[PDB]
């Protein structure tokens, strides 16, 4: 029947493909790795990064290339991203994949329709073809692969994110402004609110609300749900597995093992909301039926609460970026943020790659 | 091509005038040789043992291996006798040594090689040429 | 071409084990089929790759590829990087013929001083 060489043949050859395809991306605008790389940095601290002269110069040997646009970078990120997930499906069904008689035997079958009059040049070209630059339009309008021919950001980015540029949390200052049942509360007092959680002590000693609120609770988990995506959208290229589980066992192995502690009140709880003397105490309250009904019942809010912490670390800079972006439009006219508006709305509906775009203008060093 | 042309006829120009000249004749090692299915030429020259180019280490064309041209005889400097051709090998610093071709033609092959194209000077030095740099000696056949 | 692909498959695939088979098999038919085990019939090369390929597959069976993530995209980084070098080793080598193509068209072909009258691929390596 089939046989397996074959198959295990092909299937090494279209991983072979796809390496060279998003290769080849990496090669044409190295921002596309040294972007992610970065961020990998700080969630993965052993992680190697680049010459930072590389990195500035948009270089990856001699040849510095021609800085993008970031909305072309975050969709070419996301084009790999589903490429990379090819790559592992094939890489999976491999591993699960892995006489003259016969010879003539089949040779002989061969013989089967001699006249087949067609020409085939279709095998490794509809591949290479299927996965590179440009392979939509007729000669050079659309930078997306056939691959990825119907992937398209602005249904995963709204318009106010610009492609991870900022994260809107008007909406959020809106329920909040529903949670706390008054208006003494400005989209600037809100951000300072969500500061709390860049500490790792702060949102969990000084709550803007009681954390046993019901309102807060929901409030906090659509928040942070909000932000986990958020970050991994506009990050593709990062393992999300990986990250995820990372998170999991820092939750377990630490924070719930009383990984705050205070020389003066000694071991607090996220779970009672208390402090404890002694460790000794403090494992002895682990079991105790107060401890056994709230770890029960909230569960899913600490833990969401304590991804919020993480997530919004790891986006530090586009916390600021944004908090920055408000100030900016707050202090602007009316016309000034109409202009700005107009601006953000261009970024938003423009093409990837534009039919002025350079290709082979590399200089030296 | 303007551009390109009087820029390289600038660089044609200077490089030129400095060419550096001692006039110093090498020792060349001819030899008859034998193939297969006919009979060529193949030629042996050294060159200085680290005597004199001690003191010129400005990477100025010193990656540029000698180089071969045939040359008609109905030209020099004294225009009296001619009709043959001369295999010409060139460097830098030594003097120019010629080799008199009377065979029409020898070692003249059909497509040696899978026609690869890196012309470096032209056919004839990619073709049938080696730079043996590290010893300085270069073949030619 | 679904024919001669397959042919050329075929007899890479049991060219790929035994060597052995083709061998005997030239000697029994006497057909005009598989013209392209001579390296003088251009297909030969193609061939040459597929075999090549089936003998990796022979490699690792038994071996599970484990790859990650990370791993995979370092690894297309890497590439890219060679890709760059190459080009510029490209680049240099196109230098230099150029330096070359300058001096031979600067030098005096007519400072004669003759004396007298009358395999080198594998030569231009080293070993
Ligand atoms: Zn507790």
């Amino acid at each position: 029947e089939m046989n397996l060489l074959e198959t295990r043949r092909s299937l090494l050859e279209e991983m072979e493909i796809i390496e060279n395809a998003i290769a080849e991306r990496i090669q044409r605008n190295p921002e596309l790795y040294y972007h992610y790389i970065q961020e990998s940095s700080k969630v993965f601290p052993d992680t190697k990064l680049p010459r930072s002269s590389l990195i500035a110069e948009n270089k990856i040997y001699k040849f510095k290339k021609v800085k993008r646009k970031r909305k072309q970078i975050i969709l070419q990120q996301h084009e790999i991203n589903i490429f990379l997930r090819d790559y592992q499906e094939k890489q999976q069904t491999f591993n699960k994949i892995n006489f003259e008689r016969k010879l003539q035997q089949l040779e002989k079958e061969l013989k089967n329709e001699d006249e087949n009059f067609e020409l085939d040049i279709n095998s490794k070209k509809d591949k290479y073809a299927l996965f590179s630059s440009s392979s939509d339009p007729s000669r050079r309008t659309n930078i997306l692969s056939d691959r990825a021919r119907d992937l398209d950001l602005n249904e995963i980015f709204t318009r106010d994110e610009q492609y991870g540029e900022y994260m809107e949390l008007e909406q959020f200052h809106s329920l909040w402004l529903n949670v706390i049942k008054r208006g003494d509360c400005s989209l600037l007092q809100f951000l300072d609110i969500l500061e709390l959680f860049l500490d790792d002590e702060k949102y969990l000693l000084t709550p803007p609300m009681d954390r046993k609120n019901d309102r807060y609770m929901a409030f906090l988990l659509k928040l942070s749900k909000y932000v986990e995506t958020f970050f991994f959208k506009s990050y593709a290229l990062l393992d999300a597995a990986a990250v995820e589980n990372l998170i999991k066992s820092d939750f377990e192995h630490s924070y719930c093992r009383g990984s705050l502690r205070s020389e003066a009140k000694g071991i607090y709880c996220p779970f009672c909301s208390r402090w404890f003397k002694t460790s000794s105490v403090f494992e002895s309250h682990l079991v105790g039926k107060i401890h056994k009904k709230n770890e029960s019942k909230r569960r899913n809010f600490v833990y969401s609460e304590y991804k919020l912490h993480r997530y919004l670390k790891y986006l530090n800079d586009e916390f600021s970026r944004t908090r920055s972006f408000v100030e900016r439009k707050l202090a602007f006219t009316a016309n000034e943020r109409m202009a700005e508006m107009d601006i953000l709305t261009q970024k938003y509906e423009a093409p990837a790659y534009d039919s002025t775009e350079k290709e082979g203008a590399e200089q030296v060093d | 091509x303007x551009x390109x042309x009087x820029x390289x006829x600038x660089x044609x120009x200077x490089x030129x005038x400095x060419x550096x000249x001692x006039x110093x004749x090498x020792x060349x090692x001819x030899x008859x040789x034998x193939x297969x299915g006919s009979v060529g030429m193949a030629i042996q020259v050294n060159y200085s043992s680290e005597v004199k180019e001690n003191s010129v280490d400005s990477d100025d064309k010193a990656k540029v291996p000698p180089l071969i041209r045939i040359v008609s005889g109905l030209e020099l400097s004294d225009t009296k006798q001619k009709g043959k051709k001369f295999l010409v090998i060139a460097y830098e610093p030594f003097e120019n040594i010629a080799i008199e071709l009377p065979p029409n033609e020898i070692l003249f092959s059909e497509n040696n090689d899978m026609d690869n194209n890196n012309d470096g000077v032209d056919e004839l030095n990619k073709k049938c040429t080696f730079w043996d740099a590290i010893s300085k000696l270069y073949y030619v056949q | 071409s679904r024919r001669d692909m397959e042919v050329i498959k075929l007899t890479a695939r049991y060219y790929a084990k035994d060597k052995s088979i083709v061998e005997q098999m030239i000697s029994k038919d006497g057909e005009a089929r598989l013209n392209f085990m001579n390296s003088s019939h251009p297909l030969h090369k193609t061939f040459t790759d597929f075999v090549a390929q089936y003998k990796r597959v022979y490699s690792f069976t038994g071996q599970e590829i484990k790859k990650s993530k990370r791993t995979i995209l370092d690894n297309c980084f890497e590439r890219t990087q060679y890709w760059e070098f190459e080009k510029d080793k490209d680049r240099e080598h196109d230098k230099l013929v150029e330096l070359c193509k300058i001096q031979f068209a600067a030098i005096p072909w007519d400072k004669f001083t003759q004396v007298a009258k009358f395999d080198l691929e594998q030569m231009r390596l080293r070993r």
